[PDB]
């Protein structure tokens, strides 16, 4: 028996990027042309890429040609597949199989395969923010809490740029959900809380989302 | 460039049946075909490494043929082991292409789905998520369609389906579909329904419930 | 400017695997020893891997030695870093760095650096499920419902194996949370709903979190 | 090889001449380099071979030393020079780094003004509670926030973020967010934030009662 061991596969977002790799055991890849194959949710096998012995010639299936790059390491026995700007239909199990035979030739089938690794390309390429008020309970503090937006960045202004003094817009934090969240605050005179209107202008160019939120006492 | 025209897309049979399958190249190749089995979610296994040319260690029940344009695979009395997909491949020096695999499956008469709809448990709902489940408990053959309607509004994009492979005692397929909604959105509407069509049904079947009733 | 761009960042789980890569422009990589570096939580740097010209030598820091693997592919100008068995202390920004000078020598600093990509190793190596009843409305259907676990499998049985006819447990679905869900069901005579107490004995075998739930009419 | 760097934080005024020291556990000859690193940025090389200034690095940066004692001198701190700095031993096919030094603008000690914010009703109706404790305009940068719910020390359910030095008053500000589901937040009443800081003779606590 001989073995191949795919790694790196998981959840992805459309127009995002991932890299797969395949290790091996009981054999050396330095003799073999190495191939990537996938099984789509529709159940059919698609060939994806190959790279020759001696790393000479790299070839691709026409759905991934130009978008993907195949790579190899003949010494530690690893193969790689960069997947730049993935499509929703790049969702598949991705297998790494060796072109091979007991005696090798200038043309053979795939005589050993690894168990395959799942890749899912979720269709949400950009997510637009939610915006929530940070309500002011001398000097008072108020703000806006931008949340659940992808990718960065978000820009925030206050009163269309007329209110700049005392404003702090914080660096975003990356949540364990894979989505970003930032807060923008401003300190102002407590006396102005009844008359002055405070509006934070949240712009998210990647989703083409604009939100104007008025922040007022509860 | 070559495309493979494999036929049928699904073959129905049973234990001890001798079966034949056929791959037809869209333009001629020099007998450069090979054939694979694939069990669900597994790696394929090579059976035949050139047309009619069985790989060593492969069970003797397998066979095939090739004429430079038309080709076959044949199995000499199916085992329960053989009820998997089969793929033809045309392999060139630095590229390949495969047939849309012939799915081999255990045969029976057509059977319509028993449909059941489940509301979210109150215990799920208080956490803020509502998962509504539609079950097509047993049917044959595999191909069925389920659509969700919320307040008679055809839904789109908020459900995930999975099918169990053939049952060990009756060989039927089964489907479940999960409609996912946050607690907020779920409490916005009353009726939650799933509508089913299948080979055995003369009209669509709908199961529904009213939220809170 | 010299151009470097990393790819393949994002979230990972302890015991999990990832692959980074970096591609370049305005230079060919083949004349350079290439490196990976990270910025650990204290704002300090650590060196992570170096691969020489012609892939002759590969050296690693003791923290990642035997866990990770660097590779390079000069004919398309790419460098890769596999990260098997990631651990929470591998949470950092990662960068692809060129060893170099205005005039290259036998031993040099790192001159050109890519903008970096973030990697987060979350401690959720075995996230235990949430398990919920599917309540029966001549034949009735009941069941149990599993949500939000990693990795697979979650395993289910009815009344510790006393019930087997009409039992189905469905293939798991990968949610947009990156966590699995499934359901288990059984069909029984409607007359037995009053007398027989159906229960599901479950386990998330990775975390060995053993769960039970009685299923009865609502 | 192992290295030590001192001081870990250096506070100085614009225009000052400052020195940052690196000590090697064993002789490394002149095989040491120096790096400037801004927040959120990859490190930039300043000096190598102990004293060799990189082409284009300003002349105010200099380095000296051999064997086990090395020094980086900045002669006339400009606003751009207030950054992280790191000594780095380099060898033919490897390297190692010291712990780094952070250079900041010096000002008087300023205690944080502390504020605690309960979760908004809107967010709370969605099922998540994010309380936010704010430490406003303090100096120096080291501050500690501990959350207590019904006098119970929290651990593992909060994240912190700190601003860079304010351009006008040279202070720092810090926000800490304690995150809890609606199911876990409604279990306990009081939510407190215990702050310690060089400017506080005893810890300061701000709290609220749920509801």
């Amino acid at each position: 028996e001989v073995q191949l061991v795919e790694s790196g596969g998981g959840l992805v977002k459309a127009g995002g990027s991932l890299i797969l790799s395949c290790g091996v055991s009981n054999f050396r890849i330095s003799a073999h042309t190495m191939n990537w194959v996938r099984r789509v949710p529709g159940g059919g096998l698609e060939w994806v890429a190959s790279i020759s012995t001696s790393s000479t010639y790299r070839d691709y299936a026409d759905a991934v040609k130009g978008r993907f790059t195949v790579s190899r390491d003949d010494l530690e026995d690893f193969v790689y597949l960069q997947m730049h700007k993935m499509r929703v239909e790049d969702t598949a199990i991705y297998y790494c199989a060796r072109k091979g035979s007991d005696r090798l030739s200038d043309n053979d089938p795939f005589d050993a395969w690894g168990p395959g690794t799942v890749v899912t390309v979720s269709p949400a390429s950009t997510k637009g923010p939610s915006v929530f008020p940070l309500a002011p309970s001398g000097t008072a503090a108020l703000g806006c809490l931008v949340k659940d937006y992808f990718p960065e960045p978000v820009t925030v202004s206050w009163n269309s740029g007329a209110l700049t003094s005392g404003v702090h817009t914080f660096p975003a934090v990356l949540q364990s959900s894979g989505l970003y969240s930032l807060s923008s605050v401003v300190t102002v005179p407590s006396s102005s809380l009844g008359t002055q209107t405070y509006i934070c202008n949240v712009n998210h160019k990647p989703s083409n989302t604009k939100v104007d939120k008025k922040v007022e006492p509860k | 460039d070559v495309v493979m025209t494999q036929s049928p897309s699904t073959l129905s049979a049973s234990v001890g049946d001798t079966i034949t399958i056929t791959c037809r190249a869209s333009q001629s190749i020099e007998t450069w075909l090979a054939w694979y089995q694939q069990k669900p979610g597994k790696a394929p296994k090579l059976l035949i490494y050139k047309a009619s040319t069985l790989k060593t260690g492969v069970p003797s029940r397998f066979s095939g043929s090739g004429s430079g344009t038309e080709f076959t695979l044949t199995i000499s009395g199916l085992q329960f082991d053989d009820f998997a997909t089969y793929h033809c491949q045309h392999y060139a020096g630095y590229s390949a292409t495969f047939g849309q695999g012939t799915r081999v499956e255990i045969k029976r008469t057509v059977a319509a789905p028993s449909v059941f709809i489940f509301p979210p448990s109150d215990e799920q709902l208080k956490s803020g998520t509502a998962s509504v489940v539609c079950l097509l408990n047993n049917f044959y053959p595999r191909e069925a369609k389920v659509q969700w309607k919320v307040d008679n509004a055809l839904q789109s994009g908020n459900s995930q389906e999975s099918v169990t492979e053939q049952d060990s005692k009756d060989s039927t397929y089964s489907l479940s579909s999960t409609l996912t909604l946050s607690k907020a959105d779920y409490e916005k509407h009353k009726v939650y329904a799933c509508e089913v069509t299948h080979q055995g049904l003369s009209s669509p079947v709908t199961k529904s419930f009213n939220r809170g009733e």
